[PDB]
């Protein structure tokens, strides 16, 4: 019994810090996000009870974390493969759509942006051979991407960087368009600790 | 394995 | 601002999972304490408070996670890595005596049991080189400590483990002792979180 | 060196025991070939020095070991999501392709057939939800990829049981047949260990 | 590391 | 053929881990010990040919894996009960005894210590329950077991962990002892496998 | 095969 | 890279 109070706790506290995440997320503030993640990490190891309340969670935290990283492309998140962390994103994007019963024509959009950034990152960054790999695995599919299929894949063979589609692409603005779909698929709230302490810092 | 299955941080 | 808020919610967090380290500990569910542990030391990086609220369990947690660690003679929290955990935990033990201003007098026999596990262990593990580094660092005035000092030398020379005061030296033993010691020190409140926790499946 | 020489043993043992991992596929002993599995799987929390040495085998020893459970959809080779073996196989495929840097012609016609296969054992399992799911996910797209993936949808919207593509798939005949695939990519040396079982015995 | 046990997971996670 | 050559080298590979095993013992190397002990745990579902010339070696390991996991009260060796990993040791010791055809002497002197570490071991957990059935179905017969029994009880009824017997017993110096017994009546034989990985980094 | 669990090594 | 804060001051963990 003593063991079910750690539990109601450790979930208050993941919920807490993930509001908090959010929060940093949503003010550019990657650092903070960062050490919350970590601390959300550690806090896994550990009995949280039930998990039909924190999974929806959970994910989003999962997106975020490899997006706020995307630009590491020597950072993984995959345990078997070398994946770059928007395609370990576009993976979670999946269990997303699959846990939250949403449907293809909700999800494409901003899958589709996922796959976009995960190749042009690879490309500002000289790495055109992932660069083609990414974009014949994901992109080298769709109907209404061809035109991008054919700009992105001369682009690579010209290492035309130099080109309208790279230069102003905006992983901020990539980044915070992604939040901002992740969160209609989540409430919002005040976590029970939250809501404490302002009852108290009173 | 809910940190492993909801893994927020790089293996790496 | 949503701040100040955030740094009082860390501090409750930070303080419930300290008591849980303990609980731990006190139970000998050393696997629970350093899962616990881990997550305190992500929260560190969080900002919470001012050091005096916390900078008492904190050395004592320090003093703990050591001792925890005290078997593995390949792990090392000083920064250089020359450190045993037992050498670390002499050293957090005078941190302890200085910033709680404590007499002599109520630091010596724990401070001689630190130094006696911090060589046996050595011995046990068959470092007698550095089981006499320690011994001869430590023990050399450290007068009374004639017998054992005197003892062990010869226990290091003649490699035997099979002698008492390394056969009858229980690590167990000596983790609890320490607990004890560290916890008299303290301030073993019930943790915001716990009471809330309680007032709830109450 | 006492370590040196685990990991040289180590390596001996792993590549011996694949060999007759893909014996026991090969002559279809596939209990046999689950438990060289477990074998190698113990084995791999030991050090092996050199990765590089023995991560195409691996990775084909990955691909067999789904493909070997295929028909337990219940199994599952996920830590993150709910994916039936084969679904898992696929990424192993994917995986393969990259670390033997295969071409897409090569890799593409048995990728074909794992889907086929994934989706085919959905159905006579009578998991026509999941089925689906897998062929939307990844048949969706069109080529000769086109008869197969109506006639498979037909046969799930009627839950059709009898049809000639489902009366007519052999799981036997397809794992033989991945073998075949996954064998032409391997330097079939014999292991070190088991040209000494030859000298040794004769 | 030893993650190969993961990396190269060969038996169900299960 | 095929298969006299893997059960020869299923005898190689198992004769050589377990030599890795006690040398790991031997070191304290607790965590290596356990994961030869799983390799080796996998490897007994395989074709061996000849049980009596590995049954020994197997018996001894079985003893020392239990005694391994002897602080874990709640780890269960046996099939049919809520045997103490230190009573399961105690009854492998038995069938060392009878197929190591060894004297009821050369034996009691351990199995008298395999017993009094079962019970202060549950003493330091807590369990004062299963310190008294265990105490009163092996010790209470009588060779000069007949104060320590006694002390044993008082230390029970009392809840006394403070008390000499309890306080001086290490697990660990047992442990070691437990190895220096099992190990003295095996062969000296260097395992084949490392005799050739000498000859290899040669 | 028996060996497996007449010489068992592993925790049930 | 960044912004540690007591971290280090009051390391519980092992660097190793």
């Amino acid at each position: 019994g003593e063991a079910r109070l750690e539990e109601a706790v450790n979930r208050w506290v993941l919920k807490f810090y993930f509001h908090e995440a959010l929060r940093a997320f949503r003010g550019s503030r990657y650092g903070d996000f960062r050490q919350i993640r970590d601390i959300m990490q550690a806090l896994l190891v550990r009995p949280l009870g039930k998990e039909h309340t924190v999974s929806r969670l959970l994910r989003v935290m999962q997106c975020l974390s490899r997006i706020e990283e995307g630009e590491n492309l020597d950072c993984s998140f995959d345990m078997e493969a070398e994946l770059t962390p928007l395609e370990s994103a576009i993976n979670v994007l999946e269990m997303i759509k699959t846990e939250f019963t949403l449907t293809e024509a909700v999800v494409e959009s901003s899958r589709k942006l996922v796959k976009e950034a995960a190749v042009i990152i690879c490309i500002k960054n000289k790495e055109f051979e992932k660069a083609s790999k990414i974009l014949k695995k994901h992109m080298s599919k769709d109907p209404t991407t061809q035109k991008l299929r054919n700009d992105l894949l001369n682009i690579i063979r010209e290492k035309n960087l130099a080109h309208p589609v790279i230069q102003n692409f905006s992983y901020e603005t990539f980044q915070q368009k992604m939040l901002r779909f992740l969160e209609s698929h989540l409430d919002d709230a005040e976590p029970y600790l939250l809501t404490m302490a302002k009852k108290a810092l009173k | 394995g809910l940190a492993l299955k909801y893994l927020l941080t790089p293996v790496n």
